[PDB]
């Protein structure tokens, strides 16, 4: 029993491991799109009449 | 103060065209919105036009 | 479940400062647009059908 | 020297007036969440 | 009895905890946005004849 | 600026052959989507040759 049940833990937990490393990148992705992607609007709309990067 | 008169009046003016085709087709619910909305840039023209003549 | 956070904040810490299309002027913009691919579309439609 | 106090007025105007838009932020992420 | 009586206390107790988070977080933003952006108006509406600032 | 206002036109003259082939046997509905791409070039066409007169 025991050699069946503990090869039964390492199924599951083994499937399970690379099922969060799929998301780990994805959500890392997204993170680096929306905090990289996103600083250029900072650069260009700064605060101004018309958020014309206020120097203009 | 000149160069916001005319932008805010343009503003108005842009306005005007699609208030000039709002009733285009005799659709005058649509420019209802429109118009009541083009009021909010007229009293900043006439309070930027009589403070224009003060600085004169 | 923190990350999530951050994101939702980036993408919403900057959408004011960009203010999207009011609903009546994109019901205009997409009334002109309707209408001008309804409209300019007509147009067209008439100019060489 | 009122005249500089303008420019020191103003500024703190400014210093907590984007303060307020941080603020908004947070409200407006607890909408989504 | 005692295990089920426990966890059910934990499980109403764990509900809890995170539903008092996020009123916590939001009476926050209100107080920082009366509390910053109320600091303004008596920057700028001092004490004058119009509140203009008692400095014009 | 003058350089990309004509390529501009030329794309939109060119959809405007197949615009032009597009009702070509009655095939309106095709047109449909070929007439709604151009707009999306005419409208920067009417904002370059707006700004070129203010550069003149």
């Amino acid at each position: 029993a025991l050699v069946e049940q503990v090869r039964g833990q390492l199924q599951k937990l083994e499937r399970k491991y690379l099922e969060l490393k799929s998301q780990k990148n994805l959500y890392l992705a997204r993170l680096k799109s929306a905090i990289a992607a996103q600083k250029i609007e900072e650069i260009a709309g700064n605060l101004d009449n018309a958020s014309a990067s206020s120097l203009f | 103060t000149e160069r916001q008169r005319d932008a805010q009046q343009l503003i108005a003016q842009r306005w005007y065209e699609k208030a000039q085709a709002a009733l285009d087709r005799g659709n005058e619910q649509l420019a209802r919105e429109a118009l009541g909305q083009r009021q909010s840039y007229q009293s900043h023209t006439e309070a930027l036009g009589k403070s224009l003549g003060e600085q004169r | 479940e923190r990350i999530e956070t951050k994101i939702l904040e980036l993408e919403a810490e900057r959408e004011l400062l960009n203010p999207p299309p009011s609903p009546l002027d994109k019901k205009f913009e997409q009334w002109e647009e309707q209408q001008a691919v309804e409209a300019t579309l007509a147009a067209m439609k008439a100019r060489r059908s | 020297a009122p005249e500089d106090l303008l420019e020191r007025l103003l500024g703190e105007m400014e210093l907590e007036l984007i303060e307020l838009r941080r603020a908004l932020a947070q409200t407006i992420a607890t909408f989504k969440s």
